[PDB]
RNA sequence: AUCAGGUUGAUUCUGCCUGACGUGGAUGCUAUUCUCUGGGGCUAAGCCAUGCAUGCUUGUGAACUCUUUGUGGGGGAUUAGCGGACGGCUCAGUGAUAGCACGAUGAUUUGUUUGCGGGAUGAGCAGUAGCUGCGGGAAACUGCAGAUAGUGGUCUGCCCCUGUGGGGGUUGGCAAGUAAGUUGUGGGCCUAUCAGCUGGUAGUUAGGGUAAUGGCCUAACUAGGCGCAGACGGGAUACGGGGGAUCAGGGUUUGGUUCCGGAGAGGGAGCCUGAGAGAUGGCUACUACGUCCAAGGAUGGCAGCAGGCGCGAAACUUGCCUAAUCCUUUGGGGAGGCGGUUAUGAGAAGUGAUGUGUGUGCGAGUGCAAAGGGGUCGCAUGUGAUUGGAGGGCAAGUCGGGUGCCAGCAGCCGCGGUAAUACCUGCUCCAAUAGUGUCUAUGGUGGAUGCUGCAGUUAAAAUGUCCGUAGUCUGUGUAUGUCU
RNA sequence: UAGAGGAUCGAAAUCGAUUAGAUACCGUUUUAGUUCUAGCAGUAAACGAUGCCGACUGGACGGGACAGUGUGUGUUGUCCAU
């Protein structure tokens, strides 16, 4: 009647590693994720850009860096990963598939609204940020968005503001 | 075994627990785990009590359930 | 099983219809008659989902009962007929006609017209033979003509008078002529005829589209509609039958790349 | 019944036959309707679609037609004189397709007085004993009637070393 | 595209055993919310109490009835017609006679649908349903008399094959579309402690039967047909595909289960009606188990939807529906829809916070066939973590107290004999977290089955020696454009 | 298994020693067998514990056969590198 789903996330393939252990303890510090089961979601979404750039690169069908090229490039300007470039230059594109390797597991953590709450003054922390994201008080310029992983897009970041029918509200 | 009318001896794990079950007893009886060798300084044993009528004999042990 | 189904399930429609996956367990199955079961769609559809007039189907049958709708100048009261390619749709209230036709994408599609354009229709002729003493011609909608030239024979495009049901005048396929596919790979594209060849028992066009893009296919999947470039006998849709490639969608929407 | 399936031979390798299916009503048949002669007597049946065949139980009165004149005469069937595959269906006078037949010769009396006791003598010895030899090209068992020609020259003496 | 622990006083190897990661079934403890998706297949294709799952349409108008009354009306029984061959359930049989792919039907039939064609208002006799009466029987079921539409014979005419004779038939058609039947070649389940197999068996000629080709069947005659490129046999939990799991590449494993194809309705057989059935919510017989009786008879078929018993480690409601989707579109519909029940899987939020409760409850409106829920508003309000571990492999204590080779632990290596980092009990800490452990099957792990890509002097393994047929190799089956 | 033959040695049997005891090692008496002809059988640490065929690759001291004359071809033993 539709499907049965998929999974999004993985698992480590050894569980005890301590090298491994250290600086996952950072991030769900740094950026007050809630479980290790968030942060191996957004390593597969990060992990399936550089799968999709390596192929456009070793491509000797001549017609797949002008389609499928730009196509991803345009996709991560959309939410602020990466710059501005000038998608007309054959050899300004191939430079920017050789920019989408060199990438973090940070500049995905940092288009999230958890965090953009924060950057844009209007929480203490990033504990508190969650706890008034579920309550209701945060709407993107029309909208009262509630769920604390929506991943902002770029030209509609400055629009963010309180809930103006909420009790940090005017109203 | 009630399903086939064959023999077999079974394992009781835990600490005093043979004195839970008496004589005419039901028991739930599974593997040890390893292909069906003997684990242990345990010869010729292959099965392993789990359930005694119904309830489960690591439960009755760690205090969760009483006694059948 | 071996008596006929009387049902379909909703998965196995075919794709031209247009149907939402969900929506029912079923779909409307059509009847026997006119064109073929792979080439055409139930009435019932065309009066509530390509026209959204009924928004139901206690209304759709008060629609129809009432004797509201003409297929080809003949009034027709079941939601089962069929109706195919290039055939005329009048509604009398809110005078109106429609022609259906198909999309580049391969979907039917119904095309506004005028009066005195529906009065018209275009087929192939497919079969020929002499019974009781009289000459007969098959169309590829199935109808039998009496007393028509002596030099029409299979392949020829004959044009239907659509209130007598008489021929009028035909096309001979040659050169430099215009053709609409009908099925296939390159279904709803039109083209111009630049070479005709054979092979294995068959007849392959050479085509060439409005645009320059090159083309071909079999002379089973194409009808004739017109003598030449800036002589069809029928109106084309908003698009005319292009179908541009990927290539050229993406220049569009974010121009060239070049060295 | 009869049933003309081939599910249950043996295959062409000489294997022995696996059966997964009973039999269908698609596939059924009947037995030999055996056409003797005397005193007409015709069925008809019903068979697939809703149609209809004619099952002659016995007949008389063949339609047998004179070739060198070309002319259909309704003659009078006398006795059965040879069949090509089991001469006991000559012993019971029994009617199928192909077999020789002995006929009444009057209503032909016009057409063998053009030809003369010349190349043809065998033909007119018979004639004046009363009788002639035919063969039938319907089945009767199919469209219940028999229907035929008379046999002239090369048939008749072909067809003559077999009966004697 | 990854490895670790274990044979020695120490060393390098060979070799398997165990850990570390997925997935399907069963099971222990523990649980707040919503959204999508699943649930008596494995054992017994075992046996079934009760309710429902199939009925409609008239150019047909009986009893009865009305009117101040007549080629008048109401009324609705029965005739006639259409449907019940689809839909739904299940996986016993079947290893290719089924299924998938590409072909032949010039060897065939097809109601309803579409467009053309076609049609006895003549004589003369028989005679029936409902209806009006007399009745039989425990029942289930049934008879006789009376009187009437449709109707059934026979003549007459019409049509067909013939004709210098005659003999048949009773109005049945053409072309598309839809459906169905028949048929050719090709494909990795395991097995040689299965090597020779076959009598309608291989062919010819004639006929019968069929909707139709054909040993499909019969009469006569010829002696053929298949096989190490595996015939003919035997085994295991064998329904075939579309599909699923695992994951560098190459591969290995699985598919009872939504969609399409097949087969079956306790077991075997045989048939009627019909355009279509070898039909089982049709009939007839034998056979397994039965059920009701006044004893003489009469009867049954849940592998349809709920439900019950049995079996087992193993699986939900005897609920609501004249609404959506369709079939037969205000008739019928357990098809299908709507909730409820359950740690089936997958996704998303919580268990608090300092400036100003992510919960629970109630009230409006919305929503529906009627209701749950949900989301848009307000009112009070304040609750909500476990499971497995801490000697090494492998992240985390030589911490307190008990026991003394005992009781117990431990996949593997190993621990315990009064000096326990390993057992029992209390604290403290570790991993994942509405979850986390155990038993069983299976992919990777495994270059530990090796096409890519192993080994064979001594670790397991070159045969006591030559000759030699089939096969492989050598000597003299390809790539690619266009169309389908 | 059949015929022929019979010097030497010798399982089995037997005594004498040795020994705690030796049905053994050592010895005495004495056989089948050990040989030949005709056959059956089909095994070995039947071993270099080392399939068969084809292409290519450094030195030193030798042997055996043939042919040449200062060397060649087929075989083969020992010793040093890569």
């Amino acid at each position: 009647a539709g499907k049965k789903g998929s999974k999004r996330a993985s698992t480590p393939r050894d569980p005890f590693e301590k090298e491994r252990l250290i600086r996952e303890a950072q991030l769900v510090g740094v950026y007050g994720l809630k479980n290790k089961h968030e942060l191996w979601v957004m390593e597969k979404i990060f992990a399936k850009d550089k799968e999709r750039a390596r192929i456009l690169l070793t491509s000797t069908n001549p017609e797949d860096i002008p389609i499928n090229g730009r196509s991803l490039l345009r996709r991560l300007m959309k939410y602020g990963i990466l710059g501005g470039i000038d998608l007309c230059d054959k050899q300004e594109v191939v430079n920017g598939l050789n920019k989408v390797l060199d990438l973090t597991i940070n500049h995905y953590l940092e288009r999230r609204l958890q965090f953009r709450v924060f950057a844009a003054g209007l929480a203490k922390s990033v504990h508190h940020a969650r706890l008034l994201i579920g309550g209701r008080c945060i709407s993107i310029k029309d909208q009262i968005v509630d769920v604390p992983g929506f991943m902002v897009r770029a030209d509609k970041e400055p629009l963010i503001e309180y809930n103006p029918y909420s009790r940090y509200g005017d109203k | 075994l009630i399903a086939t009318g064959k023999k077999i001896t079974a394992f009781v794990p835990y600490d005093g627990s043979v004195t839970y079950i008496e004589s005419n007893d039901e028991v739930t009886v599974e593997g040890f785990g390893k292909k069906g060798r003997s684990v242990g300084d345990i010869p010729g044993i292959r099965f392993k009590v789990c359930k005694v009528q119904n309830v489960s004999l690591h439960a009755i042990f760690t205090g969760k359930k009483e006694k059948p | 099983p071996t008596g006929h189904r009387d049902h379909l399930k909703r998965k196995t429609a075919p794709k031209s219809w247009m149907l939402d996956k969900q929506g029912g367990t079923f779909a409307l199955m059509p009847a026997s008659g006119p064109h073929k079961k792979t080439e055409c769609i139930p009435l019932g559809y065309l009066i509530s989902r390509f026209l959204r007039y009924a928004s139901n189907f206690k209304e759709l049958s008060i629609i129809l009962a009432e004797k509201n709708i003409k297929v080809n100048g003949r009034v027709r009261t079941n939601s089962h007929f069929p109706v195919g390619l290039f055939d005329v749709v009048s509604i009398e209230k809110t005078g109106e006609h429609f022609r259906v036709l198909y999309n580049v994408h391969k979907k039917f599609h119904l095309h506004r017209i005028s009066s005195e354009e529906a009065s018209y229709r275009l087929t192939k002729v497919t079969k020929k033979y002499e019974n009781q003493g009289i000459p007969y011609i098959v169309s590829s909608c199935g109808l039998s003509i009496r007393f028509c030239d002596p030099a029409i024979d299979l392949g020829y495009t004959i044009k239907i008078s659509n209130e007598t049901s008489k021929v009028i005048e035909y096309i001979v396929p040659g050169p430099d002529k215009v053709i609409f596919v009908s099925r296939g790979k390159a279904r709803g594209r039109v083209g111009v005829i630049n070479t005709i060849s054979t092979q294995g028992k068959e007849t392959v066009y050479g085509m060439t589209d409005f645009a320059g893009n090159t083309f071909s296919c079999t002379s089973k999947s194409c009808i004739l509609i017109g003598e030449s470039s800036e002589n069809i006998w029928i109106t084309l849709p908003k698009e005319r039958g292009i179908r541009q490639s990927e290539l050229e969608k993406i220049n569009a929407q974010l121009g060239e790349m070049i060295d | 019944g009869i049933n003309h399936r081939g599910d249950h031979k043996r295959r062409k390798t000489g294997a022995k036959a696996v059966i997964s299916r009973k039999k269908r009503n698609n596939r059924a048949g009947s037995q030999p309707s055996s056409t003797k002669i005397g005193e007409r007597k015709v069925t008809p049946v019903r068979v697939r679609g809703g149609n209809r065949k004619y099952k002659a139980l016995r007949l008389d009165m063949g339609h047998f037609k004179f070739i060198t004149t070309g002319k259909f005469r309704m003659a009078k069937l006398l006795q059965v004189v040879y069949h090509p595959s089991s001469n006991e269906l000559v012993r019971t006078n029994t009617l199928t397709k192909s077999s020789v037949v002995k006929i009444s010769a009057e209503p032909f009396k016009n057409d063998i007085k053009d030809v003369a006791r010349d190349v043809d003598p065998s033909l007119h010895e018979s004639f004046e004993k009363g009788h002639l030899y035919a063969i039938i090209t319907s089945r009767p068992g199919q469209v219940g009637m028999a229907q035929g020609h008379v046999l002239q020259g090369d048939e008749l003496k072909f067809y003559a070393d077999k009966f004697n």
